[PDB]
């Protein structure tokens, strides 16, 4: 009975010897696994970030864009007066159209400033009955103008696409009649 | 059958491998051309092997042996250890993109607008030198031809402006807002109490979601500008031919 | 790619008012939540006060509400620190600090501290320190340690210089950290251990300077 | 109530353990942050136990219930240092005590120098009387002045400076300081000190 | 003795059914950690982009601004010739009457800035003017960006469309 | 930090500036803005 009795003491032993580490497995899951679900949430964070950026230095590009040609333009403008001067120092009729260029596009800038006066007056005229009701009836009912808007925003996309679409194959229709 | 029950026991129990009873197989990625390489070892049967490969996820993966406690303990310890490097890397990616926004946001927006606001400055400068150009040089009296068209356009213009109606219309309409603007403040003076409501009102969960939608949307109305651009560019071109 | 540079602390009556400035670089200010820690001298770590501008939320430790006021400046993309009420318990070195990649979650972490800067709330005004040879009563002929020093007494504020043979003898020199006395004056003793026949032999004078009050002091230790 | 840290101690190489216990127990939000002397706190580990960017792994941090655990498998000659940790409950960023490790080395008793007042100083009316305990281990020792074999306190202040680099061992000024009245009434100046590796304590005295 | 036998073998399957579990979790863990790990590399790419495109856009606002400085320059270099030009002279109206006409409207803009600021200060005040901080303005705001943009998109389509029909000859 | 970003941008769209053309455009929202999407 000794062999056996310490046979299966040993045995027994070593089994829970086993078990303990698989407790050392069991206690080590938790926390780990609280570290992994971390993961997804913050790369799936920093990907809006990202995002974000890459929004924000592509609105960028357009920037300077549009300030490259500007001073091109001022550098043109700016080079074709000196010409003159140095031509006198030792195109009168080219200036002409330079003037007459900045009056006619002027011309249409006054247009917008009338554009926006009478839409400012369309606007305040809203203003006022907005405030006209405000005035008069002196949370969860406007939550459902969102998704009323929200809704109507896809719609709205939906019928533009449309268009667009249709403008894409009608150019290449086209496109094709040409090399066809 | 009594020792044999306790003996294939303590063969359950064990690393040798005799049926561990403990045996998964967990696929380790390795990139090519290294998958020549692994190559099992001691107490490998290319059934198991084989049969881990044979319902294989995706290629470039090598299974690897998991028998018993210590192995699954060790992945974890490699699984930690990968998760401090996936951290860090994030965090590396964070502080780069936080450096460009930096950059962004504060040293290049505030030289567009300055630049933008030399670019008039300048505009005006150059103006004023391509006009006196065309005083003191052209001051030989003989200044005529497209110059009356000239002061055609600029009379028209100039008349235009100097309206009393036109220019009545932006004073009215300041006093016509001044009188809101008053309205409005007292008004909301006076309703100056719902502010709980308001702002726990507001703070929602739907406000989430709409945020979604909203970039979303940004990304497809994006995509059709960008289109429609396209679309006008491409076009531009048949138009020559 | 990232740093806190922090300035505007120094000396102050008690009562008085301060405004500590933490300029970030790295990183937009309002993204992030900006946090202020002192700590006082030969004593542990103190939170002030915390501001995130994106939230526009500020938070103050009980042992300054509402007598401190922390801001910070989007454009600029600074933070600030503005102290008033001071008391001689608020004598401590500040830093400034920021939280993980934005919050991100309940994650509170600082990761990024400056270097700080010391705030001396004391009511003394600037005086020169008078320096006092510490006298050696052990034997030249002994054979053992002999020690030297000198005595840098009332003096303020802080920091003093004091060394040895312009910088040359360093080994066994010993300059005590500065402590308070009940005037509002600080006070240290600046030792040295040499052999005892180096007594005589080596002529040892002890160099003290104070910037803050333009005063230097060099004293000669004899037996 | 701003705190100092408890000063303990280890020889290089050592497995260190240090806790904190949060009267609340937190989800996460536990950082734990080291200290080098003149230097500003550094972040060790976060999010109560991942490990922070630029961090060795021999530092390892934990949690068992409510109290924290910053593990240090192995000490090395650069992790001497002070070590806090933050509890954050949105909000009130609170630090603990804070614990500082020190360098272990074999006993040494200090050199005992005791320095009479200047006779210049004297001229101004004041008499300091200084007591010097030079290159020690443990940082333990106890100091006691006395005039004319009676004991005094609270007129007597202690200066320490820091754990030397090469040798390890610690340096104590006690300055007793009086007034030239007081002083000249007594005669028998002793200093008094009381340490570990000493026999028993050594009494260095002078006469004025 | 078999008392012994049917525990151990009891808790042979008890923990043999757990241990699966335990590595079934370990894959899914792993296949969670690869799954991310090529998004953080993805991350990297566009991360590595921004970056580059951001140094881009740093070196054209120096050759911008340099131009400023340039045709700065000689503009003010110009004004020596002027002045030159006058001192030849020496030994119109209409142009001056041009530039202030054409420098008028610019007035006139800013105001109605001006206006139109006041305006909306005064629409979003009274709305809303308890939290200038909140979320409801901010998705009014990018939604009338969404709304103007969407404009833009369906007017220009429009005219394209327009375009078309001439071709259709 | 997107819609940060698109807030950022419909931000600084509607304030100014000197840029010969583009004057800062009043926002509207919900009601008006409804009619102003079905008018399209
Ligand atoms: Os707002």
């Amino acid at each position: 009975s000794e062999a056996l009795q310490q046979e299966i003491a040993k045995i027994d032993e070593e089994i829970q010897k086993c078990i303990r580490d698989k407790e050392a497995v069991d206690a080590f899951l938790p926390a780990h696994g609280e570290q992994l679900a971390a993961i997804p949430t913050d790369v799936n964070f920093v990907t809006r970030k990202s995002e974000g950026a890459h929004n924000a230095l592509s609105s960028d590009i357009l920037a300077i864009d549009q300030l490259r040609e500007l001073v091109k333009q001022d550098a043109d403008n700016a080079r074709l007066s000196f010409k003159a001067i140095d031509n006198l120092k030792l195109s009168n009729a080219d200036l002409i159209s330079y003037f007459s260029k900045t009056a006619d596009e002027m011309e249409e800038m006054m247009k917008k400033f009338e554009k926006t006066i009478t839409e400012i007056e369309a606007h305040l005229t809203g203003v006022e009955a907005h405030a006209m009701a405000m005035q008069n009836v002196a949370v969860d009912e406007r939550v459902y103008e969102l998704a009323a808007v929200l809704r109507e925003f896809e719609e709205s996309i939906l019928k533009v696409a449309g268009v667009v679409g249709g403008v894409k194959e009608g150019v290449t229709e086209l496109q094709l009649r040409d090399f066809m | 059958p009594i020792p044999e029950q306790i003996k294939l026991i303590v063969d359950k129990w064990n690393p040798n491998h005799p049926n561990c009873a403990f045996k998964t197989y967990l696929y380790n990625k390795v990139d090519e051309h290294t998958v020549p390489l692994y190559g099992p070892g001691p107490n490998e049967d290319p059934k198991e092997w084989e049969e881990a490969l044979q319902r294989k996820p995706a290629p470039n993966f090598i299974p690897v042996l998991c028998s018993g406690f210590p192995s699954i303990v060790a992945r974890l310890m490699l699984q930690r250890r990968v998760i401090t490097e996936f951290n860090n890397k994030l965090h590396q990616i964070n502080a780069s993109l936080d450096a460009i926004l930096s950059r962004h946001d504060l040293d290049h927006t505030v030289r567009a607008f300055n630049a933008r606001r030399r670019h008039a400055e300048l505009s005006r400068r150059c103006l004023h030198l391509a006009a006196r150009v065309q005083v003191l040089r052209n001051r030989g009296y003989a200044l005529s031809g497209d110059e009356d068209e000239l002061k055609q356009k600029l009379q028209q213009i100039d008349k235009t402006l100097n309206d009393p109606a036109q220019g009545s219309r932006l004073e009215e309409l300041w006093s016509r807002l001044i009188v809101l603007r008053g309205y409005a403040e007292d008004l909301k003076d006076q309703i100056n109490q719902a502010g709980i409501t308001e702002s726990d009102g507001l703070g929602e969960e739907i406000e989430a979601k709409a945020k979604k939608i909203l970039e979303d949307y940004d990304k497809q109305l994006q995509h059709l500008k960008k289109q429609v651009e396209e679309a006008k560019k491409d076009f531009e071109e048949w138009e020559k031919q | 790619e990232v740093q806190l540079v922090e300035s505007g602390g120094g000396l102050v009556q008690p009562g008085g008012s301060l405004r500590l400035s933490c300029a970030a670089s790295g990183f937009n200010v309002y993204s992030y939540s900006i946090h202020w820690v002192r700590q006082a001298p030969g004593k542990g770590l103190e939170w002030v006060a915390s501001i995130y501008s994106y939230y526009g939320s500020t938070y103050y430790a009980d042992s300054v509400k509402g007598r401190f006021t922390i801001s910070a400046d989007t454009s600029k993309n600074t933070a600030y620190l503005q102290m008033n009420s001071l008391r001689a318990e608020d004598t401590a070195v500040y830093y400034c600090a920021r939280l993980t990649w934005r919050s991100y979650r309940g994650v509170h972490a600082l990761d990024y501290w400056g270097q700080g800067t010391l705030v001396t709330v004391s009511s003394a005004s600037t005086k020169g320190p008078s320096v006092f040879p510490l006298a050696p009563s052990s034997k030249s002929t002994s054979g053992g340690t002999a020690a030297l020093g000198c005595l840098v007494k009332d003096y303020f504020p802080e920091p003093v210089t004091v060394s040895w043979n312009s910088g040359a003898l360093t080994s066994g020199v010993h300059t005590f950290p500065a402590v308070l006395q009940s005037s509002g004056l600080y006070s240290l003793s600046s030792v040295v251990t040499v052999p005892s026949s180096s007594l005589g032999t080596q002529t040892y004078i002890c160099n003290v300077n104070h910037k803050p009050s333009n005063t230097k002091v060099d004293k000669k230790v004899e037996p | 109530m701003t705190q100092s840290p408890s000063s303990l101690s280890a020889s290089v190489g050592d497995r260190v353990t240090i806790t904190c216990r949060a009267s609340q127990s937190v989800s996460s939000a536990v950082a734990w942050y080291q200290q080098k002397p003149g230097k500003a706190p550094k972040l060790l580990i976060y999010s109560a136990s991942s490990l922070y960017s630029g961090v060795p792994s021999r530092f390892s941090g934990s949690r068992s219930g409510t109290d924290f655990t910053l593990t240090i498998s192995s000490l090395q000659p650069e992790d001497f240092a002070t070590y806090y940790c933050q509890q954050s409950s949105s909000s009130l960023i609170t630090f603990g005590q804070g614990t500082k490790v020190e360098i272990k080395r074999t006993v040494a008793a200090p050199s005992v120098f005791i320095f009479p007042p200047s006779d210049s100083q004297l001229k101004s009316g004041t008499a300091s009387v200084v007591c010097l305990l030079n290159n020690f281990y443990p940082r333990e020792a106890k100091v006691q002045w006395k005039v004319d074999n009676a004991l005094q306190s609270g007129n007597s202040q202690e200066s320490v400076t820091e754990q030397d680099s090469k040798d390890s061992t610690y340096s104590l000024s006690s300055t007793l300081t009086l007034s030239k009245a007081d002083y000249e009434k007594h005669k028998v100046y002793a200093c008094e000190v009381t340490h570990q590796g000493l026999s028993s304590p050594v009494t260095k005295s002078f006469n004025r | 003795m078999d008392e012994i036998i049917t525990r151990w073998a009891t808790d042979l399957a008890k923990y043999q059914k757990e241990f699966k579990e335990q590595a079934a979790k370990v894959m899914e863990w792993d296949r969670l950690l690869v799954e991310n790990g090529e998004k953080i590399q993805k991350l990297y790419t566009s991360t590595y982009e921004a970056e580059r495109a951001s140094n881009e856009i740093e070196r054209q606002l120096s050759n911008v601004e340099s131009q400023q400085e340039e045709l700065t320059a000689w503009l003010d270099r110009y004004e020596r010739e002027l002045d030159e030009l006058y001192a030849k002279q020496m030994g119109e109206r209409t142009y001056k009457l041009a530039e202030k006409l054409t420098d008028q409207l610019d007035e006139m803009g800013k105001d109605l800035a001006k206006m139109i600021k006041e305006i909306n200060d005064m629409s979003n005040t009274l709305s809303k003017g308890s939290k200038p901080d909140d979320p409801l303005t901010q998705i009014v705001r990018v939604l009338n960006g969404h709304l103007a943009q969407l404009q833009w998109i369906d007017t220009n389509a429009a005219a394209l469309q327009a375009k078309v029909a001439a071709a259709q000859k | 930090a997107l819609f940060d970003s698109l807030l950022a941008r419909n931000k600084k769209q509607a304030e100014g500036e000197t840029a010969l053309g583009e004057l800062p455009s009043l926002q509207l929202g919900l009601a008006d803005l409804r009619q102003r999407l079905r008018k399209l």
